[PDB]
């Protein structure tokens, strides 16, 4: 308690009752906002991934809570910061996901995982003093688990009902409004020490550090000798992210052009632009910006004839499991791969496929871009 | 060199109402009680968070402005209903509307645009023509109500033009009828010449207070002159705020041996305060205690009472604004000083002038006139004067400095329910 | 004796006579085999009040309640002793009713008992706020007769009215043939079954012109055409006219060419000349009593064609202006005010068409003047004389019937635009679906349409209507799409929403109310509209049925059009706030629920792999991403099962097809229409909507240029050869250009001058006030307002703004220093009109086009895609500040520039803060010496940019108009101010709030020692600047940084109030 504490915040746990009264700044506003993005996506990858009573699972989140800082061990200043941010963060949150009942449920389910975390960390004493302080053994979570989940519908409701009032504060809107399609890993637009790549090595990386998104474009570039405007942005932009400089991008594209319905002239009035501006750092962001797996998955769907996308997404299951048995992966891991397309956890897919070709049971990252997963690849090597 | 040997010292150079000695004489702030008028909106005496202004904001501000002296000039004139402007119209209508400028230059008989409220026009906008007006005085932001009738729904031909209706008088208790008449000195900045920052006209100024013992003294800014040639080119070796604090140290402990209580106003060119329009007050300098009750850190613009006379004030040079902008049929300050008072506000120009920040919901709830003041102080760079406006009087002192050579300032004397003479004596005199 | 006549319109006047509403047909006579027009006068039209009895009586001196049970007794005897006899009611008959009420009223109960007290209309009327000590409320004092006597009757639009025992008038009240009087509204009683008759339907056309001195439009000439049998059951007749008239005046000192009798003799029509606007006048008056039309079709009739001729007969002093319309009136109406124009029943007991709001509402279209109408329904030119030309046609007799001629086509160009339409058709159907008078049916906006219907479906249930008063937008995905696009009409949204959810005036607690229980059983109000949807079903499957008459097929594809009209606009009656029935908790609700609905459909496209380019309430844009139409169906009938699987009762329908579509608005975009034939092969059509350009002073060059690359666009190739092709062309014209090649013709800037060139306040930065100032110096015909000034910008050594480099033509070809500002010509002219259409393809930019026209790129440098690839809050400093000013400071000693950017410069050991050396080597000052200036030239820079953002700078978003101004008007669209130079985009700030915010954050960047140590620096500089030797530029630093934090503590934009936004 040292400047300007109190006892807003008694216990760790809390049911989220009481919305926050302060002014905060809107740097803090969009810090919290999205870490706590984050936390959630941890916890619901996790949930895919793990039984919720594993120690996998256990050790996991609390990586993740400890990297992003937030409470989750039972009045020192830090502790109350904490705290504070989890209060304003989660009502932040609220306020993302309230526009659609989808989104509501998403939202409550992780809600409800997190604090379920949470309630198993409590030491009894401190699980009774919680049990106190809102007016209240492995079957006592579930009910208090219960009147959370109340408690949150209601909350929710109320908020999609106050939502026009937040809608005029432009600040908020383009956050609120797409949160739950927020990026959340690293950058890759600023190469600053990418390394040194030559162009012979491509191929080769093809075979096992480029992500399936990727290697399909590569094939047809290699088949056809070239490739529609979707792709050619991907696919190029791909490769500023590993490392291919400026001229080196132009030697590329303009050998594979080239070498079909092509001729230098046309290369350099046409296409060369396009590539210059992938590397120049002017334009629509989107444009020097290699893209994540979230842009691939969910904007710009290839249509006949466009090889750009996301395989685990775009591309017919059965077709996809047949691709995958090209690539001689043995048939339980397809099997696993598959069950989590029908998920529609694609990156999940993508990872597990990761784990198998660099036969790892555990990867140690979770994949959100196309240009990391290169990077891990070539860590392993 | 110039400044200080000026032979033109102390000359009255304008004088209206009852003529006095040659000497002025005040109480020293004995019997003395002055305050912000105590109106139903509360004044602006603290800073208020700027640079955000929503265009929707501005929208609702301007639109209210517009429906609010609407309904009064309608319930005053007995009008029946408003018309839409922008709706064709065989016979005559009466459409109530803001003033505007088709372009961006300054307004002329063929560039007037009427722009109607939310409320009865949709916000929508229609040129004027002022062929069958035989007089009028138009400025853009100003509010009127204008019968006439638009045939072809493309260019409205106005016939009447509503005069304006200027707010009551101040009715004043009779707790001052006692009070003896109270002197004040008012002059406005620059305080220093043009080459030089040691404020030679504020010790002149302080001299005259010193020696006359004036019962309140309002000063104007800029004290710290934004355009001062010294300050633009960043030859000053010492921060703003310390020459702005010796400024102040200088007015405050200068005034002690007079007793006189300092109104002090900031200006939009003080380089070292908010620059947005309401200003806040002053709030970088702490008087001594022994000067607290004396010091009145007042925003811009101020309605201030003084043992009931009402006395309104602004740094901003609202003459020069909208003389720039005022297009007339056929004196030129005194149409302009009544379409302020009848417009209600210490700043009826929209646009603004290009000097001038306006935070406009600051605008909205400062700058409404709450009564019609007794005085009404305008500084200017147009020439000074003394000018009797629907029984107002409009002292403009002109600028205690003017460029190299020394300015002026004024002195009234007021007394609550004197004959309506509120003011009885009043001279703007050299320095 | 019986009387039996068909009802069309109605006419009451409250203040006039109490109690009395005039009804306005057509009733059969055998001694004429016709039928012709009466009016019948129903009289003795009873108030009926109805007072809510009180729990326990009140003393409302005390407000009190004495506790006392109020029996109806009770209200009865203090009705007959207090309110009675204060307002001066002498006989009145009570009763005991049970009724419900279920609207915005406070302490009402839904069902209660109350007294009715019915008392003649000649008494005074009872205050809306009545009270005494036994009752609470009083319902109904302001009902309006004609109200309480369609729904006493039950007549629901226009029928054949059977009446009782009629009487004679003691002296005419019509202009028309028949008069009949009823003395009990009783008398009156609805047939069934019978045909409508038919009607009497004039159309009208008129030239005016405006007088310059009095400042009025003088009626100069009218046409009409008529017909006598027109149906309202049938098709339109063809011909749909068999008479017509015309009148022709002299202008007021114009006098008519000499042999103008001479000329309409052999023509050998109707025309009949007029020596003064007086006589055409009376004369058009009196045609309109002989002819007596039930229905009037005009084009903008109600706003100008009516309001002009009244001005003209009061003006003239023309008798017996009430011809016009049926009912004798002798005082004109007042003029329109609040209500409208519609809204003054000048043709009091005739039917008022005009063809705009009709069309508003039955067809859509760029605009709705009537050439525009004449092109899109009838595929037809219209030829519009100008107004100069109108005075100068009465110089020659062939001139003068020229524009005769012209006011005659106009006038069948109405009739025919209403017959295309079926406007009256579809007026009677709805008419009688809804239940109201047909004049406010064809009346359009606020007019009461379904207000009726409520009304009739409330009354039928025993309830007490009220007393008359007294949308989430998904934003377009701008871009270029060579697949088919798939249009879903949603305008079913808000019906489907409150069947589904049983949204009721009976059902919702009146935040947005909860919604209703399931075990509730249906309202009114989603029973109604039930009704409709099951009706236009059976009507629909009634119209499959093959072998069927045409005549039948016609009838029911009008009433299934009606059906559809009346079901969508339902939702007025809640929504609008002058609505009748306005409940806002009931329209918040559906609101919500449509927003709810609008998102869920977003997210089921979206994992079926399409896009939804655009949603609004009315209508859902979707890329397919197909180039077989087929598939396309296909994919249509899978979006309209998934949605109806989450939504029974939400009906979609495609409403078209685009092969291609380049998007930059809704309304602003080009698209090729697909008209499938049949059997798998389509037809393609070009459509621009919102294409173009207000500015009309474009070289020819600039409009050929926007014309292909629009040509290129809506060609079926694909993406790549687009792009080439444009980019061919952009470059051959570019070349062209810079060789000389082009025909100066092509160069030519035409510019209508609207005034004296001396009157326009920004004459300097306008080039064509600049030659006309020119031209009336020169000494020539001096250029007028109204007058097109040509213009070539040339270049002639002068560096002054291309606006002062302006020349006229026959300049340029005479001085021989004057060359044509090519660079102009392509920057200023070209690549706008150019990337207006070619910068919503992805991958074109400005830059891209300049580059290809020649230019140089430099000067000419979505939210979702922002947080796919991270969003506005994780992006670095470097992409954070790119459009930031960089701190400016002059050296004190040296006079040298040093630009800062970061708090520290160099890297590695030799990594010190930016102000601890100067930039140039030579000069040894320290900057850190000078830190007094330092921070006075940043307070100096902070005032600057707080100034430029307060000066509030507008541009226009239009590449085309780019009109800058510093006035805000207050007319806004969806998306902000409208800009008022071209009427059609939005005004955008250029020098926006987060444009300063983001300033003074660079600033404070500048100067953060702290983030720059922990961020930006390395570890062995942060090394080699964590120690002593830089303490004090730490703290100097730290105190400049002060200065940044405290200006920004003062902004609001870096404040988030939590308590505004959780509550
Ligand atoms: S999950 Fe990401 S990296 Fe894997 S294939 Fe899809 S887009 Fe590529
Ligand atoms: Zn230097
Ligand atoms: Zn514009």
């Amino acid at each position: 308690t040292g400047d300007r504490k109190g006892d807003l915040y008694p216990s760790s746990l809390q049911f989220y009752q009481h919305p926050p009264t302060e002014n905060i700044s809107l740097i803090e506003f969009e810090t919290f906002a999205i870490e706590r993005l984050k936390l959630l996506k941890a916890v619901e990858n996790l949930g895919v991934s793990y039984v919720k009573n594993s120690e996998e699972y256990s050790k996991k989140l609390e990586l993740e809570l400890r990297k992003l800082k937030f409470p989750y061990r039972p009045i020192s200043d830090d502790v109350y910061d904490l705290r504070r941010k989890d209060h304003i963060s989660h009502f932040i949150l609220r306020l993302a996901y309230c526009q659609s009942e989808d989104l509501r449920r998403w939202f409550i389910q992780q809600e409800m995982d997190l604090f379920k975390f949470r309630f198993g960390l409590l030491t009894k004493e401190s699980v009774q003093e919680f049990l106190k302080l809102n007016d209240l053994h492995k079957d006592i979570v579930s009910i208090v688990l219960n009147d959370f989940r109340a408690k949150l519908s209601k909350a929710l409701a109320l908020s999609a009902r106050s939502l026009p009032v937040v809608q005029s504060d432009e600040r908020l809107q383009p956050l609120l409004n797409h949160l739950s399609h927020s990026y959340i890993g690293q950058d890759f637009s600023s190469q600053s020490n990418t390394g040194k790549i030559s162009l012979e090595q491509i191929d080769g990386f093809a075979a096992k550090s480029f992500p399936l998104c990727m290697r399909q474009l590569h094939k047809s570039l290699r088949e056809n000798h070239h490739l529609r405007h979707g792709g050619r942005m991907q696919y190029g932009l791909f490769l500023k992210g590993i490392g291919l400089t400026l001229e080196q991008a132009l030697q590329f594209w303009r050998l594979e052009f080239t070498k079909g319905k092509v001729d230098s002239e046309k290369f350099d009035k046409v296409y060369a632009y396009s590539i210059r501006h992938n590397y120049g750092k002017e334009g629509k962001r989107t444009d020097y910006t290699p893209y994540s797996c979230m842009k691939v998955i969910l904007s710009n769907p290839p249509s006949q004839g466009d090889y750009h996308g996301c395989p685990f997404r775009h591309s017919d299951p059965e077709l996809l499991k047949q691709k995958l048995q090209s690539f001689k992966v043995p048939s339980s891991g397809i099997n696993q791969i598959l069950e989590l397309v029908k998920g529609m956890h694609y990156q999940l897919a993508c990872q597990k496929y990761f784990e198998l070709t660099h036969s790892v049971d555990d990867c140690g990252f979770s994949l959100n871009h196309p240009n990391q997963y290169f990077a891990e690849s070539q860590k392993l090597l | 060199q110039k400044y200080g040997s000026r032979t033109n010292r102390g000359e009255v150079v304008t004088t209206y109402g009852e003529l006095q000695g040659t000497t002025w004489n005040g109480g020293s702030g004995s019997n003395t009680n002055v305050e912000l008028f105590t109106s139903l909106d509360e004044p602006l005496t603290k800073m208020y968070k700027f640079m955000f202004q929503k265009l929707m904001d501005i929208r609702e501000v301007v639109s209210i402005k517009i429906e609010e002296l609407g309904a009064s000039l309608k319930d005053h004139f007995q009008i029946d209903e408003f018309t839409s402007v922008s709706l064709p119209a065989q016979e005559t209508v009466t459409v109530l509307g803001q003033i505007g400028c088709d372009s961006n230059g300054k307004l002329n008989s063929k560039s007037v645009i009427l722009e109607g409220d939310r409320e009865h026009s949709a916000g929508m906008q229609v040129p004027v023509d002022l062929s069958e007006l035989k007089d009028y005085s138009l400025f853009p932001g100003q509010v009127v109500i204008m019968e006439g009738t638009n045939s072809t729904g493309r260019r409205f031909v106005p016939t009447k033009l509503y005069e304006g209706v200027p707010l009551p008088f101040h009715q004043p208790s009779k707790e001052f009828e006692e009070c003896p008449q109270q002197m004040v000195i008012t002059a406005c900045g620059p305080f220093t010449t043009s080459d030089t920052i040691t404020y030679d006209a504020l010790k002149d100024l302080i001299d005259i207070v010193n020696r006359d013992r004036p019962d309140i003294c309002i000063l104007l800014g800029p004290f710290l002159d934004a355009k001062h040639e010294q300050i633009e080119n960043l030859q000053l070796t010492v921060t703003f705020e310390d020459v702005f604090k010796r400024c102040l140290k200088m007015i405050i402990e200068g005034t002690r041996p007079s007793g006189c209580h300092l109104v002090i106003v900031p200006s939009l060119r003080d380089v070292h305060h908010d620059p947005v329009y309401p200003q806040p007050p002053f709030s970088c300098f702490e008087p001594a205690k022994e000067d607290k009750e004396r010091v009145h850190f007042v925003a811009d613009p101020c309605t201030l009472s003084v043992n009931g006379v009402v006395i309104g004030m602004t740094s901003t040079d609202l003459l020069f604004h909208m003389g720039a902008e005022e297009i007339s049929s056929s004196d030129r300050f005194s149409r302009i000083l009544r379409h302020i008072l009848t417009q209600r506000s210490y700043y009826p120009l929209y646009p603004p002038n290009e000097e001038i920040n306006i935070d406009y919901e600051a605008l909205y709830s400062y700058t409404p006139m709450p009564v019609t003041p007794d005085v009404f102080i305008v500084p200017s760079e147009l020439r000074y004067f003394i000018k009797d406006v629907t029984g107002c009087i409009c002292i403009n002192p002109g600028r205690l400095t003017k460029g190299l050579v020394g300015g002026t300032y004024a002195r009234f004397l007021v007394k609550s329910g004197a004959m309506r003479s509120t003011c009885i004596s009043a001279q703007v005199v050299r320095v | 004796q019986v009387f039996r006549f068909y009802w069309l319109d109605a006419y009451e006047d409250q203040y006039s006579q109490p109690g009395v509403v005039y009804l306005f047909g057509k009733v059969w006579i055998e001694s004429a085999d016709a039928y012709v027009s009466c009016c019948v006068s129903v009289k003795n039209i009873e108030r009926t009040v109805y007072l809510l009895p009180r729990e326990n009586r009140v003393q409302l001196s005390t407000g009190k309640d004495t506790g006392a049970p109020v029996s109806m007794m009770h209200v009865y005897q203090e009705f007959n002793e207090a309110v009675a006899e204060k307002y001066k009611i002498m006989k009145f008959k009570s009763k005991k009713v049970d009724k419900d009420y279920a609207f915005e009223i406070p302490d009402v109960p839904a069902s209660s008992e109350y007294l009715e007290v019915r008392y003649s209309a000649d008494s005074p009327q009872l205050p809306q706020d009545l009270k005494g000590e036994t009752f609470s409320h009083v319902f109904g004092t302001n009902t309006s007769s004609l109200e309480l006597f369609l729904l006493s009757r039950k007549i629901k639009g226009p029928s054949w009215l059977e009446i009782k025992s009629p009487q004679l008038s003691s002296q005419p009240m019509s202009w028309c043939k028949v008069e009949a009087v009823v003395t009990r509204p009783d008398q009156v009683s609805v047939v069934k079954d019978l045909a409508p008759p038919p009607v009497v339907v004039l159309s009208l056309s008129m030239k005016t012109v405006q007088n310059a001195k009095t400042h009025q439009n003088e009626i100069v000439a009218i046409a009409a055409l008529v017909h006598h049998t027109f149906p309202l059951d049938k098709a339109p007749p063809q011909p749909p006219f068999q008479t017509h008239f015309c009148v022709l005046s002299k202008l007021n000192d114009c006098i008519f060419p000499y042999d103008y009798n001479e000329a309409v003799k052999q023509k050998n029509a109707n025309i009949e000349i007029a020596l003064t606007e007086r006589t055409l006048l009376g004369f058009f008056l009196a045609k309109i009593h002989k002819i007596d039309p039930d229905v009037i079709v005009g084009h903008d009739i109600y706003g100008f064609d009516l309001e002009v001729l009244l001005q003209r007969i009061n003006s003239c002093k023309v008798p017996f202006w009430s011809k016009i319309g049926r009912l004798r009136r002798s005082v004109m109406p007042k003029l329109g005010g609040r209500s409208g124009f519609a809204e003054r029943n000048a043709a009091c007991g005739r039917i008022i068409c005009d063809i705009e709001i009709s069309a508003k509402e039955l067809i859509r279209c760029k605009s709705y003047h009537l050439s525009e109408l004449v092109h899109q329904i009838l595929k037809a030119e219209r030829v519009v004389i100008p107004p100069e030309n109108i005075r100068n046609a009465y110089n020659d007799s062939v001139h003068l019937l020229y524009m005769l001629e012209n006011t005659w086509i106009d006038a069948k160009f109405i009739l025919q635009i209403m017959c295309e339409l079926n406007v009256l058709p579809l007026a009677l159907q709805i008419t009688n679906i809804a239940g109201n008078v047909m004049s406010r049916t064809l009346m359009g906006g606020r007019s009461e349409r379904n207000e009726y219907l409520l009304l009739h479906a409330f009354t039928e249930n025993n309830f007490i209507v009220p007393d008359k008063p007294v949308g989430l937008v998904l934003e377009p995905k701008v871009g270029f799409y060579d697949k088919f696009i798939l249009l879903l009409d949603f305008n079913s949204l808000y019906p489907s929403i409150i069947q589904e959810y049983n949204i009721c005036f009976t059902t919702v607690h009146r935040e947005i109310p909860e919604l209703p229980h399931s075990d509730l059983e249906m309202g009114i109000l989603p029973r109604e509209i039930r009704k409709l949807v099951e009706r236009r079903r059976h009507v629909k499957q009634l119209m499959k049925q093959p072998d069927l008459n045409p005549d039948l097929y016609l009838q029911y594809d009008i009433r299934q059009k009606a059906l559809k009209l009346t079901a969508n606009s339902m939702y007025g009656c809640l929504g609008f706030s002058y609505s009748r029935f306005y409940a806002k908790p009931l329209a918040a609700l559906v609101t919500h629920q449509g927003r709810e609905i609008l998102l869920h459909t977003k997210e089921m496209v979206q994992k079926m792999n399409l896009e939804v380019i655009y949603g609004d309430t009315d209508s859902i844009m979707i890329n397919t991403n197909c180039n077989n139409l087929e598939e396309v169906f296909k994919l249509g009938n899978r979006v309209k099962s998934e949605i109806n699987k989450s939504y029974k009762l939400l009906e979609i329908d495609i409403d078209g097809i685009f092969k291609s579509l380049l998007l930059l608005k809704k309304k602003k975009y080009a698209a090729l229409t697909v008209e499938p034939t049949g059997d798998g092969k389509y037809v393609t059509k070009q459509e621009l909507k919102g294409l173009d350009i207000v500015r009309r002073d474009w070289c020819e060059l600039a409009k050929q240029a926007g014309n292909y690359v629009i040509s290129q666009i809506l060609s079926d190739q694909p993406r790549d050869s687009i792009v080439e092709n444009i980019q061919k062309k952009l470059t051959e014209i570019g070349e062209n250009v810079t060789n000389g090649t082009v025909p100066i013709t092509q160069y030519e800037i035409n510019k209508a001058l609207t005034k004296d060139p001396q009157d326009y306040p920004d004459k300097k930065s306008l080039p064509h006030v600049h030659v006309a100032l020119w031209i009336n110096s020169q000494g020539g015909r001096k250029v007028k307002a109204g007058d097109t000034i040509s213009y070539v910008i040339c270049q002639d050594g002068s560096n002054l703004s291309a606006s002062q480099r302006a020349y006229a033509q026959e300049q340029l070809q005479k001085q021989e220093n004057l060359s044509i500002d090519t660079q102009y010509y392509l920057s200023q002219q070209v690549h706008p009109v150019v990337a207006r259409i070619c910068e919503p393809i992805d991958g074109i930019d400005s830059a891209l086009i300049a580059m290809w026209l020649g230019l140089d790129p430099s000067q000419f440098r979505d939210e979702e895609n922002d947080a796919l690839l991270g969003g506005p809050s994780q992006l670095t400093d470097e992409e954070k500040y790119r459009d930031c000013e960089r701190f400016k400071f002059f050296c004190p000693k040296c006079g040298t520039e040093n630009i800062y950017d970061n708090v520290f410069d160099g890297s590695g050991l030799q990594i010190e803060p930016g102000l601890k050396r100067c930039s140039k080597p030579e000069c040894d000052a320290s900057p850190l010496d000078y830190v007094i200036q330092v921070h006075n030239k940043l307070l100096l820079d902070i005032r600057r940019y707080i100034k430029k953002y307060y000066s509030g700078w507008l541009v226009c978003e239009e590449k085309t108009c780019q009109n800058r101004t510093r006035r805000l008007p207050l007319s806004f669209s969806r998306n902000g101010p409208i800009c008022q130079a071209c009427s059609k985009a939005t005004l955008r700030s250029e020098y926006p709030e987060k444009a300063l915010y983001t300033q003074l954050c660079f600033y404070r960047f500048i100067f953060d020692w702290d983030y720059a140590l922990e961020k930006v620096v390395s570890e062995q500089e942060r090394g080699h600047l964590k120690k002593k030797l830089f303490q004090e530029s730490e703290n100097q630093y730290k105190k400049l940084k002060s200065t940044v934090d405290q200006v920004l503590s003062r902004s609001g934009y870096s404040e988030v109030n939590l308590s505004k936004l959780f509550q």
